[PDB]
RNA sequence: GAAAUAGCUCGUACUCCCCGAAAUGCAUUUAGGUGCAGCGUUAGUUAUAAAGUUAUACAGAGGUAGAGCUACUGAUUGGAUG
RNA sequence: GUCCAAGUCCGAGAGGGAAAGAACCCAGACCAUCAGCUAAGGUCCCCAAAUAUAUGCUAAGUUGAAAGAACGAGGUUUGUCU
RNA sequence: ACGCUUGGUAACCGUGCGUAGAGUGCAAUGGCAUAAGGGAGCUUGACUGAGAGACAUACAGGUCGAUCAGGUACGAAAGUAGAGCAUAGUGAUCCGGUGGUUCCGCAUGGAAGGGCCAUCGCUCAAAGGAUAAAAGGUACGCCGGGGAUAACAGGCUGAUCUCC
RNA sequence: UAAGGUGGUUAUUGCGGCGGGGCUCACCUCUUCCCAUCCCGAACAGAGAAGUUAAGCCCGCUUGCGCAGAUGGUACUGCAGUUUUGUGGGAGAGUAUGUCGUCGCCUUUC
């Protein structure tokens, strides 16, 4: 189980990549999310990792 | 010089059945002439009969 | 002036000429060269090529030979003066060769290294690439 | 000029792929010239295009001299 | 191919393009040869030979080959009916369909085996 | 007649709440106008619901970047034969 | 400048920064409050916050906004071979 | 390539090497030798009634196509044939002409005429064709709009120019 | 064990060279008949068994021509910032090297 939390804004991000934010639970600059650690969510964070930040 | 040429049935217009069967083709004034005649199929007698250019 | 007895086609696009060229950087049946340095492609055209040969030929009078190592293939076309933008391409102009970065354009076999820097220093002020003498590693 | 005349395209390309189901009319492939030759319930038309025969799964599987047979495994 | 070998397989390969058998209506390939003409049935699908015939046992008579080809067709049709296959497919491996293969293929339609 | 017609310019008056585009394609006596498609709003439908979006695993067809030409077509530097 | 393709923004978009700029960087404004934490960018004064710490370079006011050539030179710091 | 009178290595012939460099009527691309290239025999499926299912798709249109029935051509039979190796060779509607048709036919019976199927007439070429039928001047001009668009000047860039 | 027939496998399976073999395969002898040459029994077809491994065919060897081909590195490229780069994917060519096939079903044989 980790946790991610978007700390940039997605305004200048192309349609998939902005597309793989709201596939997550993050839809505010201010939500963080716990989700679990399968290899499907991590190439979503992959995806788009300089807009979010994994914890744990 | 490629003409439509109209093969009409020959046996047709004979016997007591309304009707004429045609097949509307193509051909060449210079290379075929003299009324081309094929043998095909006429659908009101049911059979394949000569029919001969118009 | 160098340029092809004939060809398929008159008008070539002008493509675009990505860097590090990775084929003729070598010295071969030579043991002196000049190589670009430069950071972009560049066209060299068949008044330079001539010029260069015959600065650099001048010099060594009747000493070794001078392998140019290039040919000015592609046609370059212009369209005459005072002519608006846009009635189909016009008339090749010239012709000229793609130099990416490291590609060798001359070489001197004959003439031993002090008489090889000069002629090649000579030569080299005619064309508008940044040019270094190069020299084989079998020497 | 002179060089100011195009056609339009004929849509060419390959229909449904190596992996997916197709049924007893479904073209598989729009060709200009057999290069996609036809395999098992699979045939060829006319204009050399590719149709399928039986419902089942395509599968291409190039041989023979890099020629790819295009073939149906009924399901 | 001028071989007298690979005339034959170029013939052998656009009758197979369109010539072939499954268990039920197998192939019958036939071999000819300078003497003891040979017969087979086979099943492309699947491998492996159904039956096989030949001018070479305890019932061919001696004579013309025409004839000793028409015993061996009435011998390889009797031998087929027995488990049960009534239909076949006929090609001719290379050979022109007249003389010994036709005379085999008549021996043959004289019995069963429905082609 | 007559408030002729204007595919043209200008003007179009109170408030609050919710949703929210386009400047593309095909035609046109057509290009600063329209017709249909594309994008919007309102309402109603799929339920043991269906469809969408992103990512992962698996499986496909391609001829771009690159590369090469003694692998064709065209071009091409230098030596040996002639 | 012009004609296409893959995205974003303005168009229809307020706020902060680059001194002032429709598009550049950050960031999507329901109101009210003399509350707090941050993004880009900064902490000598105009003008909120370091005349903060550690190491080296520059002597040209180069520089403190953006942006420069072929070609010269016994400017200086530093690594290897020699 | 090697041999041979004309005959010349580019005519025909003989023997080898030759995966395709030939040919496929006509441009280019793709394909084709187990031929789609060439020859011989027999023939007319270049048939009738039709279209499971797909590809393109604003519409109008366009393309491919498997089973069934009635009679055929070739083949011993399987089997193939609903035009050409495949993509260009084209023109909507209205109107008029020809062949077939107790379909209708204005009180009744005919007829004129119309309807249905097959088919003909348009460089309507500005080829989605505004009419069957159509060229110019205006410095005597007028009205409605445009910096959507030019001439002078400003702006960006130097092809040209000038200087180093 | 050997041979003949017939299939699967993208030449690592092919081409060439050198030696061996023949119950089946092949040349080999003839054209009255079935059948055919835009001329020819050359090919196809038929009638036979005097001879033969000479050839076709099958075995064993050959890196010779072909065909296949790494590891490493490089080009190129998706995403993020930018003069620099970081993360993943990763060629082509070339080198070492490999290859004188392999897998089934029937008939006669040991």
């Amino acid at each position: 189980k980790l946790l991610v939390k978007q700390v940039r804004s997605k305004i200048n991000c192309p349609l998939s990549q902005k597309r793989g934010l709201e596939a997550l639970g993050l839809r505010k600059l201010g939500q963080v999310v716990e989700h679990e650690s399968n290899p499907a969510i991590l190439g979503m964070i992959n995806k788009v990792k300089h807009l979010v930040s994994v914890e744990e | 010089n490629r003409i439509q040429v109209i093969l009409e049935c020959t046996e047709h217009k004979t016997s007591g059945v309304p009707g004429t069967s045609r097949y509307i083709t193509t051909k060449n004034k210079k290379n075929t002439p003299d009324r081309l005649e094929i043998k095909k199929f006429n659908p009101i007698l049911k059979r394949v009969t000569v029919h001969k250019e118009i | 002036m160098l340029q092809p007895k004939r060809t398929k086609y008159r008008k070539v696009q002008k493509g675009r000429m990505k860097g590090n060229s990775q084929r003729g950087h070598e010295l071969s049946n030579g043991m002196f060269g000049i190589k670009s340095v430069h950071e972009d492609g560049m066209f060299l055209t068949s008044r330079q090529i001539e010029a260069a040969r015959i600065a650099a030929t001048r010099y060594m009078k009747r000493e070794g030979q001078l392998w140019i190592k290039i040919f000015p293939d592609k046609p370059i076309t212009k369209k005459p003066l005072e002519v608006r933008m846009g009635k189909g391409k016009g008339a090749v102009e010239y012709w000229w060769a793609v130099v990416k970065p490291g590609r060798i354009m001359f070489e001197v076999g004959g003439v031993p290294l002090s008489v090889a820097k000069e002629a090649l220093r000579l030569a080299a002020q005619k064309l508008p690439v940044k040019t270094k003498f190069v020299v084989a590693r079998d020497f | 000029s002179k060089n100011g005349r195009e056609s339009e395209s004929k849509r060419l390309g390959v229909k449904i792929y190596g992996g997916q189901a197709a049924i007893a009319g479904n073209i598989i492939v729009r060709q200009r010239g057999s290069k996609h030759n036809p395999g098992e319930n699979v045939y060829i038309s006319k204009d050399h295009t590719l149709h399928a025969r039986v419902a089942g799964v395509v599968k291409f599987q190039k041989k023979r001299d890099n020629k790819s047979y295009v073939s149906i495994i009924p399901f | 191919s001028l071989t007298k070998s690979e005339r034959r397989q170029r013939i052998k390969f656009r009758i197979r393009k369109t010539i072939s058998g499954s268990a039920a209506k197998p192939r019958l390939s036939v071999f000819r040869s300078n003497k003891e003409i040979y017969a087979q049935l086979i099943d492309d699908v699947n491998g492996v030979t159904i039956l096989a015939a030949s001018s070479r046992e305890k019932e061919i008579a001696k004579g013309t080959n025409v004839e000793i080809a028409a015993a061996v067709g009435k011998l390889v049709a009797e031998k087929a009916l027995k488990a049960g296959i009534d239909t076949i497919t006929f090609d001719r491996g290379g050979y022109l369909y007249h003389g010994r293969i036709k005379s085999l293929a008549e021996g043959a339609r004289a019995a069963g085996l429905k082609f």
